């Protein structure tokens, strides 16, 4: 019974300093980066991430709001079933820990136009034995509204943080998995009609024989998950050659810096 | 020195600082006495009895002071006492001096007169102060002091013409403010960073005179910097014995004897004891020292007792109360008003209807303060800092006039302000410092300046002191005002930061140094005079008199403690000392070597803002900073609120540490006292320290923490995050606008879209978009682009272009802006290079060239960055990507060709006997490389080119060709180029052996003369030419047979194309080409080079067959090269070139200890201060002698013929240097004594690499870049440099091998290795140098239209080169249409700038025709735009002085930037000149020019190197001058022409028009010229005519010197001049008019002119003028020059019958007082 006895006042505490604090050591994973690509499928199409914008990916990132950027890339001049990803673009985008909301728009640019769109990649809290119906929902959605995404060419790679290093899994959509996502409303963890007949794994291999580089947007920077009301589908976007900031870099998140400001 | 011992440095320490007691006992003055009261005592110390004079004291009036000094004591009519007393030893002595004086007996006005002496030592006959000559540094202990000091000084010395100023304290480019200033007014910290920096520069030597004042500062915790200025002062003066007066004046305190000998004061001469009597005022003091120990109580027992003192003087005295706080000001004026109210007293400071209050009615209503609202009715006050400055005079000047009556206030007024009272209460003397965590006494300066303020100088009889504390301070503080608290040492902690600072700067490089430089710290003199106060027994002391011991025992501990923290590497055998980047870092921000030891440890490339702010936290400077309870709770509320997330706990002193920097930064205000100031310390510190982290991870190379530090250092300095509208860093914008910008959150850099309008309607605020738009535009912004030039596959070189892109205003932008460049890797990671770029505001609105390199690999990388961010502005910044998408790589270089391994070739293989004696006795084999070239060279006639290290004797090669041609013809003809002027000189010699003395051919070397070179050419069968001198000849080849009949053209160093000059030597192997395809007599092409990658590209642009290109590769040079490229981590230049000096001697030991060594060295200086180095680490090796090698006695008649002593020194113990300053035979018989053995080691400057010779088996390269004093910054070597450095390492005859060490920065190290192991790449740069030579072929009419220029183009280098590597000359292919295109370009910009300049006409856009501008350009290698300049400025009457002036300000004049020193010296000839120069802008470059010109023609006196460029000025002068007579005799004028040739006589005579032509004779000083003017005429036939007995009795001189009078009145001309006019019997109206004049020399005299003051020898020169002095016009004009006789005629129009009185002029342009004129008459 406090009664008048015992009186304790309440001392704020914030989930994403813990978090920022957590980021920071993203850069002890990126010498520990596995890509799960002992499967049963023989060549198919081979992608070829390089090591440098993958492991700059990683940094950029959250543990728990997954980030999203695009894949673009060619193949070898005389090998054309590997295709090699020579840039990833981050769009104005915000995420939680199941998926990630990217605009309608897909990235518009000339230093793109040689190269080909070839899906997308994201990072996932946890290791998971199959391909989420969100990111086959996802994908289909993107297929159905871009003709140039090719569905026997584009991929999602999840980048899973398992503890002390990073685990890749490439995937791509089947015929019947694009046509059951891009008909999919439901957001949950188990839709009805999500099949694992759905997707596929690709082969995948990282690499330091090239180098990869990194589009921004031109006017603002990635992360939006600090401003999500800013934030809207059918918002357009410029795009830059420049390298992308951490996840919790000042310009993200404005707000704290304007409001201690404030006491 | 083996048996040392560790010591505890923090058990030596004084822990109270300045509150340390040395003194057991305390006796109070007579009539002293202590009274009882409830809770505390008081000591009353009656005021002191002056006195009364003495047995030779009179106080001297202004009158009887020196007459320069009386300027300085206006509005005083005698100096006081103790200035009466130290006039003497101030004014008429440099002695250095101690003063002591109790504060305000007049200390400073001593210091006055002996900165009176100094300035008098710099006193010129015209009145004025040489105010660049010299430097006075005033050491002041508080700011506010420094301020005061400046104005009062400043005020007393403006009738000098002195200016007295602070220094900021960024020295951005503010070391600019040290320049402008006389007298430095700064803190002791200030000083001591500032010269810890010391880079070379003026100010070291220029102080004269350092006042130390406040000296007894040495008591306090700050003490240890006094020490170590002084330490280092006298270090210096002992280092340079130049002398520099200290002065120290100090209050009345024991061992003022021992402060003496610290300062080498005489204690005889310059020791000045003034006890506590000669106070100005008498002083009777009160002491209350209060028993209560707690703290409620006490506090209540102050205010009560400053009550009762108050009221011991309301309405009868002034009262000035101290309070350590700016809130207990008030705080206690309230509390003792409150008092005053409460009892009715508050009537007896304001007087009942009395005048005071009428003035205190409107100000104290006006209420500008609000504490001050509520006290100033009332008679009360306060004054500290956080008030307005208005307020702060307002609150002064009442007080001035008696109408305040308690003035509560703080130190800051104390120490700032000259404001007396009457009676002064210190209320407590406990304050809090943060440095040290907790309270503390106040310190003891504080102390004694306030209690001096007690006591108003004029209308008082006596002050009236009273000093309020704890009774345990009681003793203290009447020992520190009774003349008993002596003065100690407390430099014994600091030791380690001291002994690192000195290291940094190398003054102390080992311990044996360091132990001699602790012999001048103040702690060494205490330590002797009181050991055990020291932790020094007496027997200590007796077994160990000069302590020499105890201080290696504190050497020692030092140095491992600074080794330890890896600040210093500590070798303890040998002593020695190594200087680190983190230590110089340390050194140069002012860090304790603890937090540079923290920075190191915990700073890493992945460190994020969180991580940087706790590493900051951490800084040793907060050791003692603590957490306390009643904190606990504010800092908890900031602690989740702070933008940057803390990780450790609240009970750690980190975490608040690092939330007192964020709350700065967002600008909070706390409540916590404590809080406050801790901010305020933690604050203060942030600035340098995270400059320090700032520079650390920036010279790692460390991209992303480089730019968060940077990010971080800014804001802290603007106190904003990036997040905040940059725009409120400019302070006259309001806030409510920027909030209401920050509140729309739109990106920033939408503004710069904007107009006005769209601005004002963003904001929802039209009012404002105007002032907003232009503040959008004050930004700083700056637009980039690059040019990429490919050098290899591996390695690009970047032109990158800065242009502003904003407004300068100097209210914002003050006097420059600072950027970094940063380039940065794909990944935005590694900072791949970085510079300091300065946008000077002079240049606000041009284009800035940045070039740098940077490597590529292969396959290419996507981009990189260039960022470019400014040093102070935060969100400024503009980044460039740079893409390699369409980079065109150059083709790999093709292999070497293979080295043959033949039968060395004997001297036999020449098959002729006189050939063979040229090299029979020096060998009896040619080297392989000359064997495997031979047969193509000797026995063959095609063009040949041979690629070779240096030292592989490609000069044997050319010598074949040479003999194959002498077997051909003896009439042969062979030009020899080669690139630099030295090395023309040294072959000149070796050929003139060989083929003049031993073959009996003829040798020559061009000079500049046209007429010397053309006889040359004519005679000789080998000409030896520099690349200018042969372009000037063989310009003009249509018109001159003997360039044409060339056989043999050998260039020499051709690689040398790629360097500054090398579009000069393209131009002329290109047109020897193009000649030997004219003339179908083929000139046969030997082209020797540095081994090239490209070499094909140059032998096919030569036309070499490819069996005739020996394109040999590095490793093939006869005497095989171990090359070792040594990388030094240390980014300041100074302490890079101190981390070598001991790797030298280490490389010396090592490479060749016994085999001969040069050392390159970047500069003069260098030369010899590293030259005593390897001297004194070979002394300190006990091998003190190892590099003599003959003996002594056996060389001393050569050192008596140098006048360098230190030279002689170090040639004694087998070391010599050599610089450009030497006379010609010192650096003779130091090479001659290296050559035979004698000496070892020589120390060489980078300037003479090219005319050395001598040859080494070691060649140690220190550093590769030297300072460029024009554009002040330093400049890498040119490659070609190194690569003949290296090549001085080669000794075919004497060394199995050559080895050399090449020690440069690290940044550098992988250049080198690729561009040393591999061969050369060379490139054209004929593209940026085009227009001299089109403006010259189309004067030969080589190019008459847009096409023979293009096809002029395709026989160049140039041309070559753009299809190999097209864009390196930023063509985007190779396709012919390509180049057609961009050869036609660059063909119309060279033939429109050309046309512009009048220099060509262009007619119908496609011809070309020179005009008259470009063909006197043209005819005596002027370039273009001097010519333009020269046809704007001359017209029809300017100035002899005009014509100096111009002509000094021609491009030709870019040279020689090594004095700024100088500068005055030239200020002070302007006046002795005859030259009174308009718009008297003195600077750096071409009024050097003017100048020294003007020293030449008055005979005036220069320097070494001054000499050495006045010989350059004068090589360019005469075609200068005549081509300005040239322009003026086109257009017709008469006199201007006349007056120009009349200069070209000054100038090779040395004298002027008026001046008596009896000074071109010699030895004929001026009183010669007054001997002569009496009965006689100032002519030289006059002299002539005179038999030499008169003429000997008028001329008192030796018989040699008339003989040298008499060649010269031989060689004076003497000519018989004849006139005539032909048919004037029928002259006719129009043009038939023709004079003809005949002149004919007596003695066919041979020899040139003579002429010794002039550096060239000259031909006698002479121009025939026909024209009119009545009209100024001339007519008919022809040069001349005369052999024994030659006939002249002259062609003119007769315009109409009327008048014709003709001037035949006769004019010489190298002797004066020559000219003829002969006038006549006759009429059409
Ligand atoms: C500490 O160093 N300084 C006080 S100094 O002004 O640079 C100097 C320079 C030369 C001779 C003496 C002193």
């Amino acid at each position: 019974g406090p009664l008048g006895s015992m009186t304790q006042t309440f001392s704020s505490k914030t989930e994403w300093r813990v978090r920022a604090i957590s980021a920071a050591n993203l850069h002890l994973r990126t010498n520990h980066i596995y890509v799960s690509s002992d499967d049963i499928k023989e060549t198919g199409y081979t992608y070829i991430l390089p090591k440098n914008v993958l492991k700059k990916f990683i940094c950029i990132s959250d543990l728990r709001a997954q980030i999203a950027g695009y894949l673009y890339g060619v193949s070898p001049p005389d090998n054309p079933q590997v295709k090699e990803i020579r840039c990833i673009v981050m769009v104005p985008q915000w995420g939680t820990h199941q998926t990630v909301h990217l605009p309608g728009q897909l990235p518009q640019h000339e230093y793109l136009k040689e190269m080909e769109p070839l899906g997308w990649i994201h990072t996932q809290p946890n290791e998971s034995p199959q391909l989420s119906p969100q990111d086959v929902t996802t994908h289909a959605k993107i297929m159905a509204d871009n003709p140039s995404w090719d569905g026997e060419k584009t991929i999602i790679i999840t980048c899973s943080f398992t503890p002390g290093s990073c685990t890749l899994t490439a995937y791509k959509l089947t015929p019947s998995g694009y046509e059951w996502g891009r008909q999919n409303t439901d957001k949950g963890n188990n839709p009805k009609g999500y099949l694992p007949s759905h997707y596929e794994r690709v082969q995948m291999l990282l690499s330091d024989r090239f180098l990869g580089f990194f589009m921004v947007p031109a006017q603002s920077s990635w992360n939006y998950n600090f401003m999500g009301v800013r934030h809207d589908p059918n918002m357009k976007y410029e795009l830059q050659l420049a390298n992308p900031k951490e996840f919790y870099h000042e310009v993200h998140r404005p707000s704290h810096f304007l409001n201690f400001a404030l006491l | 020195l083996a048996p040392r011992q560790v010591l505890d440095l923090e058990d030596l320490v004084f822990t109270q600082g300045s509150h340390f007691m040395a003194n057991k006992r305390c006796q109070l003055p007579d009539g002293s006495f202590r009274r009882q009261r409830k809770g505390y005592e008081e000591v009353h110390v009656p005021a002191l009895k002056p006195k009364p004079f003495g047995s030779e004291e009179q106080l001297l009036p202004v009158e009887k002071l020196p007459k320069y000094a009386q300027a300085g004591f206006e509005g005083f009519k005698t100096l006081n006492r103790i200035q009466s007393k130290l006039y003497r030893a101030a004014l008429e002595t440099d002695e250095n001096l101690l003063l002591c004086a109790p504060t305000g007996a007049g200390k400073t006005n001593v210091a006055l007169m002996c900165m009176l002496r100094e300035i008098g030592k710099h006193i010129n006959m015209d009145g004025t102060i040489n105010v660049d000559d010299f430097k006075i540094i005033y050491i002041a202990p508080m700011r506010s002091l420094v301020q005061e000091m400046v104005g009062s000084f400043g005020k007393r010395l403006a009738t000098y013409g002195i200016t007295v100023a602070e220094l900021t304290g960024d020295h951005q480019l503010c070391k600019e403010e040290i320049s402008a200033t006389q007298i430095i007014v700064c803190t002791p910290e200030k000083w001591d960073i500032i010269t810890r920096k010391g880079g070379e520069r003026t100010y070291t030597q220029l102080v004269r005179l350092i006042i130390l004042d406040e000296i007894h500062l040495l008591h306090d915790d700050r003490g240890p910097v006094l020490e170590a200025l002084v330490a280092r002062a006298i270090r210096n003066i002992e280092m340079t014995q130049e002398d520099v007066r200290l002065i120290g004046l100090s209050a009345t305190l024991p061992n003022y004897e021992d402060v003496a000998t610290f300062l080498r004061v005489d204690p005889a001469k310059g020791l000045f004891y003034f006890d506590n009597s000669f106070r100005p005022v008498p002083l009777e003091q009160t002491y209350v020292g209060i028993t209560e120990k707690k703290a409620i109580k006490r506090f209540q027992i102050m205010n009560e007792i400053v009550y009762e003192k108050i009221m011991e003087h309301a309405g009868k005295n002034q009262v000035l109360v101290f309070v350590h706080s700016r809130k207990e000001t008030g705080k206690t004026a309230r509390a003792i008003r409150d008092m005053c109210l409460e009892k009715d007293t508050l009537g007896l400071f304001l007087r009942e209807g009395s005048a005071s209050t009428e003035v205190l009615r409107t100000e104290a209503e006006q209420c500008k303060n609000l504490e001050l609202k509520d006290l100033l009715p009332y008679g009360f006050a306060i004054h500290h800092a956080g008030m307005t400055r208005v307020d702060r005079t307002l609150v002064e000047d009442l007080f001035a006039d008696k109408h305040i009556q308690v003035l509560v206030s703080t130190a800051t007024l104390a120490w700032g302000v000259n404001l007396p009272a009457h009676t002064v209460i210190i209320k407590g003397t406990q304050v809090y410092s943060p440095e040290k965590g907790r309270w503390t006494e106040l310190g003891a300066l504080d102390i004694l300046q306030m209690l001096g303020r007690a006591g108003r100088p004029q209308y008082d009889t006596k002050g009236e002191g009273i000093l309020i504390t704890s009774h345990g301070e009681l003793q203290y503080y009447l020992s520190l005002l009774n003349q008993q608290l002596p003065i100690e040492s407390q430099m014994v902690s600091k030791l380690p930061d001291m002994l690192n600072a000195e290291i940094v700067l190398g003054n102390v490089q080992n311990a044996k140094d360091a132990v001699n430089w602790l012999g001048y710290a103040y702690l060494y003199i205490r330590m002797l005079r009181s050991p055990t106060l020291y932790g020094i027994s007496h027997d200590d002391l007796k077994g160990d008199p000069l302590l020499d011991q105890r201080r290696l025992d504190l050497v020692h501990t030092a140095a491992l403690m600074l080794d330890k923290n890896n600040l210093v590497k500590y070798d303890k055998k040998t002593g020695n000392f190594q200087v680190t980047e983190l230590g110089r870092i340390a050194s140069h921000y002012y860090i304790t070597n603890d937090t540079v030891q923290t920075y190191n440890q915990l700073l890493k490339p992945t460190l994020s803002e969180i991580e940087l702010f706790r590493v900051f936290s951490l800084s040793s400077e907060f050791k003692n900073i603590t957490v306390r309870e009643e904190e606990k709770l504010e800092l908890q509320k900031l602690l989740e609120r702070v933008p940057i997330p803390v990780k450790e706990s609240i009970e750690e002193p980190s975490a608040k540490i690092n939330v007192l920097l964020q709350a700065f930064i967002s600008q909070l205000k706390l409540e916590g006292f404590a809080l406050m100031a801790d901010m305020v310390y933690v604050t203060q510190s942030a600035g340098r320290l995270m400059r320090a982290i700032f520079e650390i991870v920036l010279n790692r190379g460390w991209a992303q923490l480089t730019d968060k530090t940077l990010n971080l250092c800014k804001m802290i300095d603007k106190r904003m995050w990036q997040s905040m509208c940059p725009l409120r860093q400019f302070r006259k914008l309001p806030e409510e606008v920027v909030k209401k910008i920050e509140k729309k959150n739109f990106p920033f850099e939408r503004l710069y879209d904007l107009n006005h309008n769209e601005i004002g309607e963003l904001i929802r605020m039209p009012k404002m978009g105007k002032t907003i738009h232009k503040y959008v535009h004050l930004f700083p912004k700056l637009e980039l682009s690059v040019h990429l030039q490919p050098i290899t596959r591996s390695t690009l070189k970047v032109e990158l272009t800065i242009t502003p892109d904003f407004q300068w205003d100097e209210k914002v932008h003050g006097s420059s802006e600072a950027f970094w460049i940063l380039v940065e890797d794909v990944d935005s990671e590694v900072i791949l290079h970085h510079e300091y770029f300065l946008l000077k505001a002079k240049y606000a609105q041009d284009e800035h060239l940045i070039t740098f390199f940077v490597p590529v690999f292969e396959p290419l990388p996507p981009q990189y960055f260039i960022r470019v961010v400014s040093d102070r502005w935060l969100s400024c910044e503009t980044q460039l990507p740079v893409s390699f998408r369409h980079l065109i790589l150059p083709e790999k270089y093709p292999p070497p060709t293979e080295l043959l391994d033949l039968q060395p070739l004997p001297v036999s293989a020449l098959r002729n006997s006189a050939f063979e004696s040229l090299y029979q006795d020096k060998f009896p084999f040619f080297n392989p490389i000359q064997t495997q070239v031979f047969n193509t060279v000797y026995n063959s006639d095609d063009n040949v080119f041979v690629g070779a290290p240096t030292g592989s004797g490609k000069t044997i090669c050319a010598e074949f060709a040479i003999l194959r041609m002498l077997l051909q013809s003896s009439e042969g003809r062979c030009v020899y180029i080669t690139p630099m002027e030295a090395l023309a000189e040294q072959v000149y010699m070796d050929w003139y052996e060989k083929f003049q003395d031993r073959l009996n051919k003829k040798v020559v070397l061009l000079t500049g003369e046209t007429s010397t070179d053309l006889k040359l050419l004519g005679k000789g069968n080998i000409i030896i030419s520099t690349p200018e001198k042969w372009d000037i000849l063989s310009r003009r080849w249509k018109q001159r047979k003997n360039v044409q009949n060339i056989n043999l053209f050998v260039v020499d160093e051709v690689h040398l194309i790629g360097g500054e000059n090398g579009p000069v030597l393209e131009v002329i192997c290109s047109r020897m080409r193009y000649i030997s395809s004219q003339i179908e007599r083929p000139i046969r092409i030997v082209a020797l080079s540095s081994s090239l990658s490209n070499a094909k590209d140059v032998a096919h642009w030569l036309g070499c067959s490819a069996t005739s290109t020996f394109n040999f590769h590095p490793n093939v040079r006869p005497v095989p090269l171990e090359l070792h490229i040594q990388g030094f981590n240390i980014s300041h230049t100074q302490t890079r070139l101190l981390s070598m000096a001991k790797p030298v001697y280490h490389a010396i030991t090592k490479h060749s200890p016994k085999k001969p060594v040069i050392v390159f060295v970047p500069s003069r200086k260098q030369t010899r201060l590293t030259a005593i180095d390897i001297l004194t680490t070979c002394a300190a090796d006990i091998q003190r002698q190892r590099f003599l090698h003959c003996t002594e006695k056996d060389l001393i008649p050569y050192l008596e013929k140098l006048s360098d002593s230190t030279l002689k020194e170090t040639l004694l113990n087998g070391v010599g240097y050599l610089h450009e300053g030497l006379s010609p035979m010192e650096r003779r018989l130091v090479e001659q004594l290296f050559s035979s053995g004698a000496i070892q080691v020589v120390v060489a400057s980078r300037s003479l690499c090219w005319g050395m010779n001598v040859a080494a088996h070691l060649v140690i390269i220190m550093d590769t870049q030297y300072y460029n004093g024009k554009i002040h910054a330093y400049v890498d070597y040119p490659i070609y440099d190194v690569l003949q450095m290296v090549g001085h390492a080669n000794r075919p005859l004497q060394d199995d091998e050559g080895r050399c060490v090449i020690m440069c920065q690290g940044s550098k190290k992988d250049f080198f290795k690729k561009f040393l192991y591999e061969p050369l790449p060379v490139e054209s740069h004929l593209d940026h140098c085009m227009h001299d030579h089109f403006n010259a072929e189309i004067v030969t009419k080589t190019i008459e239209n847009k096409q023979d220029a293009v096809d002029y183009l395709t026989w160049t280098f140039l041309y070559r080169r753009m299809t190999q590597n097209p864009n390196y000359y930023n063509l985007q292919g190779i396709s012919h249409r390509h180049l057609s295109d961009h050869l036609s370009e660059l063909v119309e910009q060279t033939l429109s700038d050309l046309e512009q300049s009048k220099c060509i006409s262009i007619e119908d856009e496609m011809d070309v025709a020179p005009l008259n501008l470009g063909m006197i350009a043209a005819y005596y290698y002027i370039n273009y735009t001097t010519i333009e300049l020269f046809s704007m400025s001359l017209n029809a009457k300017t100035k002899v002085r005009g014509l100096i002036e111009i002509i000094s300000n021609a491009a030709e004049y870019e040279n020689i930037p090594i004095r700024h020193h100088e500068d005055n010296l030239l200020r002070q000839l302007a006046q002795k000149v005859p030259h009174k120069l308009n718009n008297p802008k003195f600077n750096d470059p071409h009024v050097k020019t003017n100048l020294l010109l003007q020293a030449h023609l008055s005979r005036m006196q220069l320097s070494a190197e001054l000499q050495s460029d006045t010989e350059e000025i004068l090589s360019k002068a005469i075609r200068l001058i005549q081509a300005c007579v040239d322009v003026l005799s086109s257009n017709g004028w008469l006199s201007p022409a006349l007056a120009a040739m009349e200069l070209a006589q000054m100038v090779t005579q040395a004298m002027w028009s008026k001046d008596s032509y009896l000074k071109q004779l010699p030895h004929f000083t001026s009183e010669h010229i007054k001997r002569c003017t009496d009965k006689g005429v100032e002519s030289v036939f006059d002299i002539m005519e005179m038999e030499d007995e008169e003429r000997n009795a008028l001329l008192q001189l030796t018989d040699s010197q008339i003989a040298d009078v008499a060649r010269f009145c031989n060689r004076y001309p003497n000519i018989e001049l004849s006139y005539e006019v032909v048919d004037k019997d029928s002259i006719r109206s129009g043009g038939p008019v023709v004079v003809l004049v005949q002149l004919e020399r007596e003695e066919e005299v041979t020899g040139p002119v003579i002429a010794p003051l002039f550096p060239q020898k000259r031909e006698e020169g002479w121009w025939v003028v026909i024209g009119d002095a009545k009209s100024n016009s001339l007519i008919s004009i022809k040069r001349l020059t005369l052999q024994q006789k030659a006939k002249v005629k002259l062609d003119f129009v007769a315009p109409a019958t009327g008048a014709h009185n003709y001037t035949l002029y006769f004019m010489s342009d190298a002797y004066m007082g020559c000219d003829q004129e002969y006038k006549f008459s006759v009429d059409v």
